[PDB]
């Protein structure tokens, strides 16, 4: 039902993984897509080095097999999901000759820039013959994103494969970003440059940041080379597991865990030492996220299990079909009105976030509207504001005044609207 | 934590078997070798040069027992000279020491500007062979030579010196433009091979491709470092910055291509405006036929103590934010980017930066198409600064009937202080800019006498009222004002260059405890 | 259709001028502001309001007075906020045909005469020639001089009214500094002449809106001669509304929105129904400091207090305590109109206002004004054009006690420093007891 | 100060010595506010007032337009008609004439008010 | 032109205290028309700037603007049986946004209250 409102609401290119590359547990999404006539462009997660005979886990047939069994699958484009960025250069002139003599299909790549050396990556690929791949405009690129569109884009002006895109518009888009990212100074991590122990931890660009300051709120940022490590002791543990949403968050639980409390691996899958798993650890062992190849750990799952039993089917297979007739007239129902077929797959996939958002909206009405520093600093006193309600038809507001909060504990806020007086009352949130 | 004992490298090499041969050895090497940036042109483009001498000496043990196989640590020279006195209150000398007492088997590498060494303008020979002897006394053994319109000639004076000194002579052509851009044709492939050439013929021992501003492409990479092997039988050595977020797969390129050496910065100081990031480099590298040797783990370990270092030095830090092809536009380099974002904020054209960028680039047609990097890139800036400034065209600039009052630094380069351009200066511009001075084509440090040597170390010890060393004559040649008040601070203070960091910036908080060697 | 948006090309207390009658007559209005107005009031006082002369559209920032004359800033500004006239104050861009012309162009109503008006009357050569059609007399000495001139009012129907005269004669070098309604020194006969060849000129050009006919008189002969229109409001006209009852700005506006004088939309009765009501005078107060020969000071204004009362109108809405006055531009603080039935009373009204106002942290020209119409000549009419630049009584300096400024200086002294007596001596038990007298 | 004017005069705070050696006292007078500067005499500033201080009227003095720091000194001995030092509140502060500047009173990190004398041709 | 203030007594930083008549300033509004003269004293008082104490100004507002103030209707009643004078009601987009605005005006986001803030900056231009 998600997937048909997606390809309903506008979706063309459907880029579809999988947390530890079961291709059974991608199936049901891939028929979907074709069914709605849209690309279904399935995604190998990338992790290890095909060029280390000492991990051979993840060895070049690994790779080229999983392409064959995502064609068979209906795939229409295969991707290389490097979500960590761990991907070099030499690795990805084997790996794109390999994948484009065992199937037929484009080939798709993506990476992130953590080790400061994707460009390299990228770049090898395209000379590797390589259909596509991904690069984010200048001023959002680099470090945890992914390497810089403009550079690769200068990189490969006036060769055979020239992608015909104009530097100079780039230039000017990018140029928009970078005013764009200075109203989001708030959600800058304190990240510098390139990092090198990407090889070791592994973190998928998007995990870092979140886990970094995760581990800093458990009182472990002195630590977080310690995490790093545990990071790392953490994924053999439990058998070199592929770590991307929602697998990655697993491992870096119990990474935190064991910094937290001294444990080593020894002591996390020992008979005598009791540990309290991670929620997230439990689940996945148990099955909830599916099954890796091998399979997972055996007496880390029985440990961490507590009696509970595993399963080895797939996940959704256990779910009982939904009655999407009952649930649409239970949404409807609390908020007392009808939904659309969209706002009906959003309660279905968040109904908690959904719902909430649903209320916060009838509250507050077409709060998107509003420019990024009005949406989250407000307005200051005698500050203009212009928004557009309606393709018409723009409001001109005017913050003119704010009065002590009472007692009823409310505020006024005293606007000019378009010329005309308008007084709102909210509570004052800390009285 | 380290060993042991520290096992020979380069310097070793070089001490036995002599410059030209050091040299030949580096061609024959099948393993890439690896010259790390951090203590020098790494905090230059990050930290403003101000990277202390207590933090730099205590790695340096480090990097001796643990990358013994490094080529060399470039940490000296450049912007370290003058900044070390004037803004860190430290001797860029003791610092030379402690480093080669750390690290005795690793070559030393400076970057020194043929024309004036380390200084600020131009000086007599006889000043510039008196600097280079006393760097070499120092500690110093590859100076790595360059200059920055790429003019030979005016590189001559401080090869010969180098050579005299028996130290090894890395003649540097500095890369800009494109040499598979057709429409650039200025500089070309041969442009540079004919420079080798021309450089193993005034006497380098080693070739440098200097990519200042980070402007060199993987493909043009694989051609330049295949021809200049071909036209030198000189090892070439490849330094570049990593301001568009490529230049690793630059230096990785270059590899491929058969390049002798090549520089990278450690991961905690690489990245943008530095060189691109040394472990990552040697990750790529690991397993192939020319792997370096280097422990990835002893690099991280490393890299993780200068992440720490770096946290002290937040007051220095510039708002940059990632990559950027608009270098390619521009042209500066990664040395000046933040310098001149900085400057243009305090002009009041924070917000026209883009402008600047662009006036920069049409600047540096302006004057002929030029090599910019330190002193002439400045030149260039202060150019690109006015005319956005008093909103100027290149038009405005060199038209008969429109006054302009031209940087100092244009009427200066335009005069010939900085040397000449392969092509001369464009004669309007210069008619223009000189308002009847005349210029001159020659070597501007054959218009110098010679210092009168025994009397300006008199002027020297009467002021500070003592003998002074050799090396301290040498900065005072160079830098006398900076040296000056340096040594009168030195007098009142002591050797402060022994206090921690957190120490020297910001004093002791009450009940707070230090210790100092 | 019917004016609903004014943008006001202007600043300071005209622009504040123009957003009042606009917003009384219902009419959105529309600020502009240069960055180094980014603290003016005039911005916050207006419906909307948008900043001149920076951002990515110009090739660089514009000067701080240059920013309000850049006819297509102003241009462009009006189009963005959907302005359907403006309103160009006086000084800037007012006498610009240029910009009356780019008004047109943009399906902006200018309010004030069409461009050919002010062609016409920008020219000396055309200026004289037309008066000298209608029978007005033009310029001989004058020696002794006074600068009178009547204001008009033009519609779009070939109506033409009077508002009577000013007397404008007290100038220093060459630059107005207080001005009078109607002109005392005139008979009733010599104020219907100069109406009628007011009229005259009007109705020559075919004005439209607010204009001043300026003539000098010759004061040993009482004639008249025609100098020059100018074809906007101007500074002084405060003084004419006061006396008149008749609001200037709320008749151009009426004016350009196609109006007929006589009519109550048009906001202006016939002729017949014009007249005067007592007698009024207008003062500027600046931060031009007359003890360092009238340079105008700048800086902070801590204290800021003006004073009003029966017969005081205030034209400011600028300075308050707070405010930066900067250099840029004209250093004007606040206009004070003082109205009473007779001259001399309101003189002494004026003078009561000027002398209870407190400004403090700039230098003002306060003690200059007062000295001037506390002056005989001032007082009996007898002054020319030449009676300022000819009376140095007028500069005598003033010289406070300053007692509480000096008492301060002590106390914090003291509280800082302590006394040199008290020292390291025993001190008062800190209870303490003031003594009380029996 | 004589019979029928009494002044009431509230001292409200005292600042902390300031980089010029002095204190400035907030006094209320008559209900309004005024701020007295007297040097800190008690530790070691007799000798203060410190910084000058333009002359509306010469040439000859670049005042303040503006209070603020300054971000850049740009000259220390003459030219043009420029920019000579930066303020930040950056602005941003130019040469209103041809001349050799003889005198830079700033300096600066420093803090400074508008009028405050900047450099003198 | 056309106000006249009988005031002299409130200035910034003055202290209302509770001892007399809590008056600020009596103002007048002339014009030659009643209606106009309404007008101006409405454009007055709103647009009068006075901070760190309530006013009774929107009452002046909402009295001078009512339809029977304006026709000359009124009793001495007029007030004391004039509901809508301490009144009012909307639902609309608008206000909801404007309710928003004010919420986080006074509260801040949650999201962006603690973190580091913008400079204090140029507004993106779409090309
Ligand atoms: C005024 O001019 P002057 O010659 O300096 O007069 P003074 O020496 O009396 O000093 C003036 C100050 O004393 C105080 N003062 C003067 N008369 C006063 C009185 N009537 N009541 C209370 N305070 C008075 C005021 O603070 C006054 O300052 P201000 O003029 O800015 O209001
Ligand atoms: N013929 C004259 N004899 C004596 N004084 C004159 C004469 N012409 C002009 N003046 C003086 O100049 C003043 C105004 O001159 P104008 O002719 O109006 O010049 P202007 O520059 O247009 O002035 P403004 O600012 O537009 S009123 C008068 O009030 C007189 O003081
Ligand atoms: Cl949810
Ligand atoms: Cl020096
Ligand atoms: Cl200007
Ligand atoms: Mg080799
Ligand atoms: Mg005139
Ligand atoms: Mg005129
Ligand atoms: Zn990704
Ligand atoms: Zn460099």
């Amino acid at each position: 039902y998600f997937v048909r409102q997606a390809a309903k609401g506008g979706i063309d290119l459907f880029r579809v993984f999988d947390c530890l590359n079961w291709v059974e547990n991608m199936r049901v999404s891939m028929d979907a897509i074709a069914e709605e006539n849209k690309l279904c462009e399935a995604a190998i997660c990338y992790t290890g080095d095909i060029l280390n005979s000492a991990r051979p886990k993840y060895d070049l047939k690994y790779y080229t097999n999983l392409a064959v069994e995502l064609e068979k699958a209906g795939a229409h484009i295969i991707a290389v999901k490097d979500m960590a960025g761990l991907l070099k250069p030499a690795a990805a002139k084997v790996l794109f000759k390999a994948l484009r003599e065992a199937t037929g299909l484009p080939i798709h790549f993506h990476t992130h820039d953590t080790s400061g050396i994707a460009a390299a990556t990228v770049l090898a690929a395209v000379e590797a013959g390589v259909d596509a791949v991904d690069a984010a405009m200048d001023a959002l690129s680099g470090n945890t994103s992914q390497p810089c569109l403009g550079s690769i884009v200068e990189a490969l002006s006036g060769s055979e494969r020239d992608p015909g895109l104009d530097p100079a518009w780039i230039r000017r888009i990018s140029f928009y970003w970078e005013a764009v990212r200075n109203q989001y100074a708030a959600f800058e991590s304190d990240l510098k440059g390139p990092a090198s122990e990407v090889y070791l931890h592994e973190m998928p660009g998007g995990q870092f940041t979140n886990l970094k300051e995760q581990a800093r709120s458990l009182g472990l940022e002195t630590r977080w080379h310690q995490v790093a490590q545990a990071y790392a002791d953490a994924n053999q543990m439990f058998g070199d597991i592929v770590k991307v949403t929602p697998s990655s968050k697993v491992v870096g639980d119990m990474a935190l865990m064991m910094v937290s409390q001294d444990l080593t691996v020894a002591d996390v899958v020992s008979p005598d030492r009791e540990v309290s798993f991670p929620e997230s650890v439990v689940s996945m062992l148990k099955g909830d996220l599916g099954q890796p190849p091998s399979g997972w750990p055996e007496a880390l799952q029985k440990k961490a299990l507590k009696g509970e039993k595993p399963y080895t089917v797939r996940p959704g297979s256990l779910l009982k079909e939904a009655d999407l007739d009952a649930e649409r007239k239970v949404i409807e129902k609390k908020l007392e009105r009808e939904v659309s077929d969209f706002e009906f797959a959003s309660y279905l996939m968040y109904p908690k976030v959904f719902t909430d958002f649903a209320l916060a909206s009838d509250t507050y009405g077409p709060v998107s509207v509003l420019p990024t520093p009005a949406y989250f600093y407000g307005l200051a006193d005698g500050e203009e504001l212009f928004a557009d309600i309606e393709k018409g038809k723009t409001l001109v507001i005017v913050n003119q005044a704010v009065s002590a909060t009472d007692s009823q504990g409310m505020v006024t806020v005293f606007f000019e609207l378009n010329g005309q007086p308008r007084r709102i009352k909210v509570p004052d949130r800390a009285h | 934590y380290a060993g042991n004992g520290v096992k020979d490298g380069t310097k070793q090499l070089l001490d036995t078997l002599g410059p030209k041969k050091f040299g030949e050895w580096m061609r024959n090497e099948k393993r890439v070798l690896l010259t790390d940036t951090t203590m020098r042109d790494g905090h230059q483009s990050l930290l403003a040069t101000r990277m202390r001498t207590y933090d730099i000496a205590r790695i340096a043990g480090t990097y001796s027992h643990a990358l013994p196989n490094l080529l060399s640590l470039e940490c000296w020279g450049g912007a370290t000279f003058d900044v070390s006195m004037r803004f860190l209150t430290e001797d860029p000398w003791e610092r030379l020491a402690l480093i080669r007492e750390g690290a005795p088997n690793l070559l030393l590498q400076m970057l020194l500007r043929g024309a004036n060494g380390v200084g600020y303008t131009n000086y007599p020979d006889n000043v510039v062979k008196y600097f280079v002897r006393q760097a070499a006394k120092g500690g110093i053994d590859l100076f790595r030579v360059f200059d920055c319109l790429n003019w030979v000639e005016n590189m001559r004076v401080s090869m010969d010196a180098i050579a005299e000194e028996n130290k090894l002579c890395e003649a540097a052509i500095c890369y800009t433009g494109d040499i598979l851009n057709s429409a650039r044709p200025k500089y070309d492939l041969k442009y540079y091979t004919n420079l080798a050439v021309e450089l193993e013929k005034a006497g380098a021992h080693i070739i440098a491709v200097k990519d200042m501003a980070g402007l060199l492409k993987p493909a043009a990479a694989k051609v330049l470092f295949k021809a200049l092997r071909e036209a030198t039988g000189l090892p070439i050595h490849f330094h570049t910055h990593d301001t568009s977020g490529i230049a690793a797969a630059t230096v990785l390129a270059a590899v491929e291509a058969g390049v002798d050496a090549v520089d990278a910065a450690m991961d905690a100081l690489s990245g943008n405006t530095s060189q691109p990031c040394l472990g990552s480099i040697v990750e790529a590298l690991s397993g192939s036929e020319r792997d370096p040797g280097l422990d990835p783990a002893w690099i991280r370990r490393i890299s993780f103590y200068w992440e720490a270092v770096r946290n002290q030095y937040a007051a220095f830090e510039s708002d940059l934010k990632g990559p950027a092809s608009e270098v390619y536009l521009h042209e500066m380099p990664g040395g000046q980017f933040t310098n001149l974002k900085e400057q243009a904020r305090s002009l009041g054209l924070e917000t026209r930066w883009h402008q600047v960028a662009q006036a920069y680039a049409d600047a540096n047609q302006m004057f002929g198409d030029i090599v910019k990097v330190t002193p002439s890139s400045k030149v260039v800036g202060d150019m690109a600064l006015m005319m956005v400034s008093q909103d100027l065209t290149v038009a405005d600039v060199v038209s008969p009937d429109r006054e302009v009052s031209f940087p100092e630094s244009v009427v200066s380069m335009l005069k010939g202080d900085l040397g000449q351009p392969p092509s001369g200066w464009p004669e309007a511009l210069q008619k223009k800019a000189l308002k009847g001075e005349k210029p001159y084509t020659v070597r501007p440090g054959s218009l110098l006498k010679e210092a009168d040597l025994d009397a300006e170390r008199k002027v020297i010890e009467k002021k500070l009222e003592r003998e002074v060393s050799d090396f301290e004559f040498a900065s005072y040649l160079m830098y006398p004002k900076v040296f000056t008040d340096f040594a009168l601070a030195s007098d009142t203070y002591g050797p402060v260059s022994v206090l921690p960091t957190p120490a020297y910036f910001y004093g002791l908080a009450d009940g707070e405890e230090l210790f100092a060697d | 259709g019917p004016i609903s948006k004014i943008l006001v090309a202007n600043r300071s207390e005209i622009a504040i001028r123009v957003f009042r009658a606009a917003n009384e007559l219902g009419i959105k209005t529309v600020a502009i502001w240069a960055e180094e107005d980014k603290l003016a009031l005039h911005r916050f006082k207006a419906d909307e309001s948008y900043q001149v002369g920076r951002g990515p559209h110009l090739a660089r920032d514009l000067g701080p007075i240059e920013s309000y004359l850049s006819i297509d800033e102003v241009i462009r500004v009006a189009k963005l906020s959907g302005a359907d006239a403006i309103h160009p104050g006086y000084g800037l861009l007012s006498e610009s045909p240029e910009f009356v012309d780019a008004c047109n162009k943009a399906g902006i109503i200018f309010i004030g005469p069409k461009a050919d008006t002010m062609r016409q009357l920008g020219n000396k050569v055309a200026a004289r020639n037309l008066a000298i059609s209608v029978g007005v007399p033009v310029v001989k000495l004058v020696e002794r001089a006074r600068h009178v001139e009547s204001q008009i009012l033009g519609d779009t129907h070939g109506n033409v009214v009077h508002l009577f005269e000013r007397d404008c004669s007290v100038q220093r070098r060459n630059q107005k500094v207080v001005e009078r309604a109607p002109a005392p020194y005139l008979s009733e006969a010599q104020r219907q002449e100069l109406a009628a060849y007011s009229l005259k000129i009007a109705g020559a050009t075919n004005y439209i809106g607010a204009g001043t006919v300026e003539y000098l008189m010759d004061a040993d002969t009482g004639k008249f001669y025609f100098i020059e229109v100018n074809p906007r409001i101007q500074v002084e006209h405060t003084v004419t509304e006061v006396v008149t009852g008749i609001d200037i700005v709320k008749a151009q506006i009426h004016i350009l929105d196609g109006a007929a004088i006589g009519t109550p939309q048009s906001g202006v009765p016939n002729q017949e129904d014009i007249r005067l009501n007592g007698h009024a005078l207008q003062c500027r107060v600046t931060t031009e400091d007359p003890e360092h020969n009238f340079i105008p000071d700048y800086g902070r204004i801590t204290a800021y207090r003006s004073a009003s009362g029966f017969g005081i109108r205030l034209d400011g809405g600028t300075s308050y305590s707070g405010a930066i006055i900067t250099r840029y531009y004209d250093p004007l603080l606040v206009k004070v109109t003082a109205w009473a039935p007779n001259p001399l009373e309101a003189i002494s009204r004026m003078d009561r206002a000027l002398r209870e106002f407190r400004i403090r942290g700039v230098a003002t020209n306060l003690t200059f004004l007062e000295a001037i119409i506390g002056h005989p000549k001032f007082r009996d009419n007898s002054y020319t054009t030449r009676f300022i630049d000819t009376t140095p009584e007028l500069f005598q300096q003033v010289k406070r006690q300053d007692r509480a400024t000096k008492l301060l200086t002590y106390l914090a002294d003291v509280t800082v420093n302590g006394h040199p007596e008290a020292k390291d001596r025993p001190k008062p038990l800190e209870n303490a007891a003031r003594p009380v007298v029996p | 100060i004589e019979k029928g004017k009494t002044l009431v005069i509230v001292n409200q705070a005292v600042s902390a010595t300031d980089s010029q050696g002095m204190v400035t006292v907030f006094f209320e007078l008559n209900g309004q506010p005024r701020r007295i500067k007297v040097p800190d005499r008690a530790h070691g500033a007799t000798g203060a007032a410190v910084r000058r201080k333009a002359e509306p009227g010469n040439a000859a003095h670049v005042g303040a337009p503006m209070p603020g720091v300054i971000s850049r000194v740009f000259v220390s001995s003459g030219q043009a008609v420029d920019v000579l030092v930066s303020i930040e509140a950056e602005t941003a502060i130019h040469a209103e004439k041809d001349g050799t500047i003889a005198e830079v009173l700033v300096k600066a990190g420093d803090q400074i008010d508008a009028k405050d004398l900047l450099a003198v041709y």
